[PDB]
């Protein structure tokens, strides 16, 4: 006998339900990935035989976000759209891990000064049977886990 | 000055002292300390971190006079770090309270009764006395106080400097010093000897070769000779017992630093079931430990196979009984370097 | 024995004895060195052993690399010395930081005289920052603190 | 604040929260001289220290009766409590003076509230501790109760109804600070003159504005308590600190994991200092130590009960037998009317066995398959007779191994 | 001289007080973009990032005081830890923030000997 | 007719019932990789036909640890998000494949010095049916086998 | 301090697929009268449709 309670407490999470916010809206997305941390390691040897290994720097988060192509919606276009030489405006995001209904959230991703840098189409072909999805590529500064 | 009511610059002219302080864990000595004195009255013990700190305390200028003051000026000119101080008759009740203490130096006192009930093995602790105030007997009976304590030792003679009076300041306070000083630097294996003595101190009466000759066996004394060349040196690194085992300094003193330090490694396993996959978890932590100890140097051998060894597990090293108990018993065995001590040149034509 | 890491650092310049708050970030510092000059003579009869004579101490130069911003106190110093106005001099503090910013290492230069300032390529095909390059000559050179 | 306008307000305070915790094994009740905010002697349940507040008037002095005055170190323990992680708990006030009649109602209060599972009275008044401990009937200890006990002396052991189901701990903790509350918020009652009843003056505030004759008598002894208690120092008692050590290791660890070798935060210092020779006499009378040692800090250094045998001789041991027998009888009450038959007690088989391979497969039970870890015995001619069936009764018997915690380790060192 | 007209360990010093002042300013218009929001968790979770985000971002310009973020700041919003039911059906939705501000030098001495 | 016992003495071992014990604390996980060692190739030839082959230095070692996303569990990223510039907690690892009901030990591998240079987090797919699982990737200095 | 920023933007590389038709060699031709560096340059639109 296992209480659901039990469940929402010891059990492991899946990934199909989430939500992502983007700036200070949220917009519906199909896939997300990328939100990985990698740091470099500086050596030092000598000659008595001593080997030391650190953390080196950090590097740049990359990000990208997948989403199906809806009637009169172009806001993932008209944001890489907006760059003029150097300049575009850098938004917060955040994925959550979501209750099943939507109304409570259990972990979240936070990515903080994300600019896009690549936008690909949905490949028209005439003899397939999917849906036209768009995906945008990002860059930002930091990530970090809150649970809830 | 000490009163700050505007914003901007303060002139002072003092004469207040100023050293500099060292961090050394396997170095922490508690100082025997006369009833009499006010700053220790009333209390069970006293830290002192510094210098500053301890002129703060005081909130007095530095006195020649007083055989605390000085003692903690050798100590602290020589590289020490912090120190306890506790009352000579509060020793066998305050010290077990202490937990970081390894050290116990009689900073001119008589602390030969807490030593023979302090010093025992399994205790890590390391006592440090001080060597006769007259001229050595020529007889070899210079030595004939001190037990054949193998957790002790003795220093001898005492020394004088510039800031000097009718008082001279003991060995032991000089000496703790240097085994701050040896031990963050060469470590704990390496012989606190050979090493000169920091400051403008000088030993109050000389020691030769025919002199040290007679008390470098048996209960040994440590002497402080001064060289043509090299200055003020510490010339002995031997305890208070003359065995195979325990008869110099650095070998007494790592296996006190790595009793200590494997205590604290594995001190995860208490309340901890007692079964196999336990002991496999005290296992992996003490042999981790004892390969980074030799990867330092501090212990003998080419190999770590050579150099120490881990036993633990049911038959091996407890019974049915030792388990019912709650006790896990482990089995260590390491082996230390002995430093080369006599030199001979053999000349020929 | 652990050694330190070489893309953490911090520079002052003061200027009549007042530190410069904005001229604190740059991109590249060149290492300082000290070099003691040296003539080998040759005896008569000793053809198989060397001798080699003392002489006065060369220092080495300060290069610093940065890029293009405001107009700090520093530049403003660059320009009046390039612009042919009397010469005048800055002390210079360097200062090699650890993971709290405490100065484990410190050189302090003395008397330093700008005398180049250069800038980098206009280049219609580059991706890259404009880089202003900056070269100064001291007379003395001093260092404190507890890693050298 | 009263909100008027939509938007964002802006606060300038000092009020502390702690996070939330949760759990179901370890639930204390803590009896003591709270201050409600409502006047209506009754079990009160506390999620988290913001409900605390929200319900209960936080400070280090009693309220006040009409003049005497009283020390209380409960507000203090209960943020210790929190703060070493403990969850929702419940609240019983004693008010005016401990009379034999709320002594006696005690274990009848405890019982009304279903969850407790801890008792603990954190009061530093020793006299008070020991008759609140009395009150405490072997009945309700022996129901699935685990008493907490804060110990007056090293060197002997406190006695309690049940030894098995008590623990006691040595000594207090300090804190750097208490809890002072503003004098709205000292309850104060009993007060009347000629012109005013006695339901008119609820606190320090609206008693200063009526009459400060009698406020400075007050405030005199409040000043005279808070000189007496920086003197000796915030000192606190042990127990309301180990009930929140006995949820985080519940939580993460598990019953059967003894409630020692954690670190204790949230405190400053140890009443007393304790060397090895003294915690050795303890810990052969059963008095469990906080020790501070250097490279840890406070730590808990003892899992023993007041009973010493090869049974209850350790806490682990004893609550986890609590625990289990707590969960099979929440099992077994949806069979208690059932027909007294063949197949009810084939169903009671089954869920008991169920349970039981449950606990042994997270490691609480000992043993390397579960034949010899448990078992259960349930029959017609083997564990009830016919005329036991024939009353209504069913029988049913339960054994369970436990694994015992490792007290020492000895280390043999060689020379070579 | 930089003091205040309150002699007190908080807002002895402009840079305190004033600091404060732009901090809850800055603050203010990060998370007013929740007025008119359910008053449910997700938006509470939406809320405590804009804050963190703005904090991290000030601690990092060097306004604060700390070597690590989690020695700068806190953030605390949740239902029984900053609002209780009342709260929430008044349709009120508490956030505690804690900052510690950096103090400046002001009086300097010398000491001078032979 | 084979005993049990005889096979617990004879018969290989299999590699899904295994423990880990990262620092003085045990975490499940679902699957460890990388326990490797390797070194390199000195050679040396002459004129007249010699050939002379010795082992060189030994590589760094590198491990892959993989976790399922829990519930209110960040342990792995707070200590990777601990790195201040060269500086982090390294903590001894230790891997041993266990008895059938966990209760003995069987074989254990030994890591020393170990800290965290990479990690990944889950991929949100929203036409999966998988639990988020999470990656560390641990840079160390030895590993040692020991037979139970 | 680190500061990232948008660069220049790439050329826009566009592939089209067609099947062979009797007579039809338009797409041939554009590419077959390239003279040395100069050729026609056309707009492009792909619409989605009903």
């Amino acid at each position: 006998a296992i209480t659901p309670e039990q469940i929402a407490v010891e059990y492991p999470i899946p990934t199909y339900r989430f939500v992502v916010s983007v700036g200070d809206e949220q917009i519906p997305f199909n896939n997300v990935s990328g939100l990985d941390v990698h740091y470099d390691v500086i050596e030092y040897k000598d000659g008595i035989g001593n080997y030391y290994k650190m953390p080196g720097q950090r590097q740049s988060i990359n990000i990208t976000l997948r989403k199906g192509v809806f009637p009169g919606d172009t806001k993932l276009f008209d944001w890489i759209n907006s760059i003029q030489l150097n300049q575009v405006e850098k938004k917060d995001i955040a994925i959550s891990l979501t209750n099943e209904a939507g109304t409570e959230i259990l972990m979240t991703w936070n990515v903080a000064n994300a600019f896009p840098t690549s936008f690909t189409s949905p490949s028209f072909d005439a003899t397939s049977n999917e849906i036209a999805v768009q995906e945008i590529a990002l860059t930002a500064d930091r990530v970090t886990i809150q649970a809830a | 000055t000490t009163i700050t009511t505007y914003p901007g610059v303060y002139i002072e002219e003092d004469a207040s002292l100023s050293l500099s302080v060292s961090s050394s864990a396997t170095a922490v000595p508690v100082f025997a300390v006369a009833g009499d004195n006010p700053l220790i009255s009333g209390k069970p013990y006293i830290r002192i971190s510094n210098w500053l700190e301890y002129l703060t305390l005081k909130n007095e200028q530095f006195d020649p006079a007083n055989t605390l003051d000085i003692s903690l000026r050798a100590y602290f000119i020589n590289g020490g770090g912090y120190c306890y101080l506790v009352q000579t008759t509060d020793l066998e009740k305050q010290v077990p309270k202490l937990d970081d203490v390894t050290l116990l130096v009689a900073a001119g006192e008589n602390i030969t009764t807490a030593v023979s009930t302090l010093c025992k093995p399994g205790k890590g602790l390391f006592a440090i006395f001080d060597g006769p105030t007259t001229e050595l007997k020529s007889d070899g009976t210079s030595n004939s106080d001190y037990d054949p304590n193998p957790f002790a030792a003795v220093y001898y003679p005492w020394l004088t400097a510039d800031w000097t009076t009718t008082i001279d300041i003991p060995p032991s306070a000089a000496i703790a010093g240097v085994y701050c000083s040896v031990d963050s630097t060469r470590g704990v294996w390496k012989a606190p000897a050979n090493v000169p003595i920091q400051g403008g101190l000088q030993p109050k009466y000389p020691v030769t070769d025919d002199l040290q000759a007679q008390y470098n066996q048996g209960k040994a004394l440590n002497m402080i000779r001064t060289f043509p060349k090299s200055g003020t040196l510490v010339w002995g690194a031997r305890t208070l017992e003359d065995n195979d085992n325990w008869r110099y300094i650095p070998v007494r003193r790592l296996f006190n630093s790595a009793e200590r330090d494997i205590k604290n490694a594995m001190s995860f396993a208490v309340f901890e079931p007692n079964s196999q996959p336990t002991w496999e978890r005290v296992r992996s932590a003490v042999n981790n430990y004892l390969y980074s100890l030799w990867q330092q140097g501090g212990l003998a051998g080419n190999k770590p196979d050579d150099a120490y060894f881990v036993q633990i597990g049911k038959d091996i090293t407890m019974t049915d009984d030792d388990i019912k108990q709650g006790k896990m018993i482990i089995k260590i065995g390491m082996a230390a370097v002995r430093p080369a001590e006599f030199i001979i040149l053999q000349f020929t034509q | 024995y652990t050694p330190s890491v070489s893309h953490r650092f911090i520079a002052s310049f003061l200027f009549n004895n007042i530190p410069s708050p904005l001229d604190i970030a740059f991109q590249r510092i060149s290492g300082l060195s000290r070099e003691l000059q040296t003539t080998q003579y040759s005896q008569g009869g000793e053809n198989a052993r060397n001798v080699w004579l003392a002489e006065k101490i060369q220092h080495g130069s300060l290069h610093l690399e940065r890029g293009v911003m405001t107009v700090t106190p520093l530049t403003l110093m660059f320009d009046r010395v390039l612009r042919g106005e009397k010469a005048v001099y800055a002390d210079v503090v360097i200062m090699l930081l650890n993971e709290n910013s405490v100065p484990v290492a410190s050189w302090t230069l003395s008397n330093a005289l700008p005398v180049r300032w250069s800038t980098g390529d206009f280049d219609a095909n580059s991706n890259a920052v404009l880089v202003n390059s900056l070269e100064l000559r001291y007379q003395d050179m001093r260092w404190l603190g507890v890693k050298v | 604040t009263i909100p008027t306008y939509p938007g964002v307000y802006i606060e300038e305070d000092a009020s502390l929260n702690l996070s939330v915790n949760q759990g179901n094994t370890a639930i204390p009740v803590f009896i003591g001289l709270f201050s409600p905010k409502n006047t209506n002697s009754q079990v009160t349940r506390v999620n988290s220290w913001l409900d605390f507040t929200n319900l209960f008037n936080a400070g280090c002095i009693a309220p006040i009766t009409i003049v005497i005055v009283n020390y209380t170190t409960s507000s203090d323990a209960l943020k210790l409590y929190f703060q070493n992680g403990g969850g929702p708990c419940y609240i019983l006030p004693q008010l005016d003076r401990l009379t034999q009649g709320f002594l006696d109602s005690i274990p009848e209060l405890i019982k009304q509230a279903l969850e407790i599972t801890l008792i603990v009275c954190p009061e530093w008044d020793s006299g008070y501790q020991s008759k609140i401990y009395n009150s405490l009937t072997s009945s309700l200890l022996n129901a699935g109760y685990f008493l907490i006990a804060d110990n007056q002396d090293k060197n002997t052991a406190l006695i309690t109804e049940v030894a098995s189901q008590t623990a006691t701990y040595y000594p207090a903790v300090k804190v750097s600070q208490l809890i002072q509350a503003e004098d709205s918020q000292i309850a104060v009652s009993g007060y009347e003159d000629a012109k005013t009843k006695s339901d008119e003056v609820k606190n320090l505030a609206q008693l200063k504005e009526k009459n400060p004759t009698v406020y400075q008598q007050a405030v005199q002894k409040i000043q005279a308590i808070q000189d007496e208690i920086a003197a000796n120092g915030n000192i606190i008692p042990v127990s309301a600190v180990m009930a929140g050590i006995y949820c985080a290791t519940d939580a993460s660890r598990g019953v059967w994991k003894a409630p020692a070798n954690i670190v204790l935060s949230g405190i400053s210092d140890v009443a007393e200092r304790l060397t090895d020779d003294e915690q050795g006499e303890m810990n052969s009378k059963g008095i469990n130590a906080i020790r501070y040692f250097s490279h840890k800090g406070f730590v808990v250094w003892g899992a023993r009960t007041l009973q010493n045998d090869d049974n209850w001789r350790y806490i682990p041991v004893r609550r986890l037998f609590n625990a289990a027998e707590r969960d099979i009888k929440q099992a077994m009450q949806s069979v208690v009317f059932e027909p007294n038959s063949q197949p009810t007690w084939e169903r009671v088989k089954s869920a008991i066995d169920n349970y039981l391979y449950s606990l042994w497969q997270q490691g609480a039970l000992a043993g390397n398959k579960p034949q010899e870890a448990y078992f259960v015995q349930i029959g017609k001619d083997v564990t009830m007779s016919d005329d036991d069936i024939k009353q209504g009764k069913m029988i049913v018997k339960v054994g369970m191994a436990a694994v015992r915690p490792a007290e020492f380790i000895i280390l043999q060192f060689s020379q070579q």
